């Protein structure tokens, strides 16, 4: 086609996506990790992390409010993550990368996964 | 806005 | 912070909204625009437009599933502009500039108005 | 990834 595209749009959504996130506007569902609790928009999880995607395309468990992830699941691995989706941006650290890395595997987030095992290795 |  | 950030990732999510727009997945509203019927996702609409910012923050509006916009906008108009919103393209061209500015304007989408304004000048 |  013979389209302008604006360079920042991308960038101002997923802005946007994170305040209503953070004002807890139109989130509709919670993502449960154990004693730990996360309201998020479906479609933002779907877009980011290949279980999710999986999960709200079932016929079933796309009309769930509450979704309770497996007890191995570290809620802050979690919390980095969603941050993540919702950001671009990944709070990775020496303390945390171990977590991060085995949430972002459960989660099925290719990129976050790839960025840790490239850290992992560079300390060994 | 840019030519993509 | 220290945080690291993935360069494509609002561009990654932005492609897999309109693959769930384009599937029909999770949307919860219906765009109706004289004759013509467009179903998006509230929260990509919000983050892109100040009208439905608005619309969808009202404690009544919140929970509609169809809204009616003015009967002085053009569907082809609004078709393109939703297309933007899913894509950061817009198809501008001087056969649907007057409708899509009008459109812009009316969706309170300030960026599109600034390109529409400055190609009208380009012009005359 | 980059630092931004
Ligand atoms: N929502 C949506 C969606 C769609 Cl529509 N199409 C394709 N992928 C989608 N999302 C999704 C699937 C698999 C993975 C990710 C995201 C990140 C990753 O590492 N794996
Ligand atoms: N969703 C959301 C949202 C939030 Cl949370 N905060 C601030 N703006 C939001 N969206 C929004 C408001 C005004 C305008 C646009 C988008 C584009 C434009 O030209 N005007
Ligand atoms: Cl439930
Ligand atoms: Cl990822
Ligand atoms: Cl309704
Ligand atoms: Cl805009």
């Amino acid at each position: 086609d013979s389209c302008i595209q604006f360079t920042r749009h991308a960038s101002d959504v997923l802005l946007n996506l994170n305040r209503l996130r953070s004002r807890d506007i139109l989130t509709d569902v919670v993502i449960v990790v154990s004693r730990e609790q996360f309201r998020a928009h479906k479609t933002v999880l779907m877009a980011c992390s290949g279980l999710f995607y999986s999960i709200f395309t079932d016929q079933l468990k796309c009309n769930l409010s509450v979704i309770n992830l497996d007890p191995e699941i570290n809620p802050e691995g979690f919390c980095i993550l969603l941050d993540f989706m919702y950001t671009s941006r990944l709070n990775l650290r020496e303390g945390n990368i171990m977590a991060v890395m085995a949430t972002a595997m459960y989660l099925q987030m290719e990129h976050v996964v790839d960025t840790c095992r490239k850290f992992i290795k560079a300390s060994e | 806005w840019v030519i993509p």
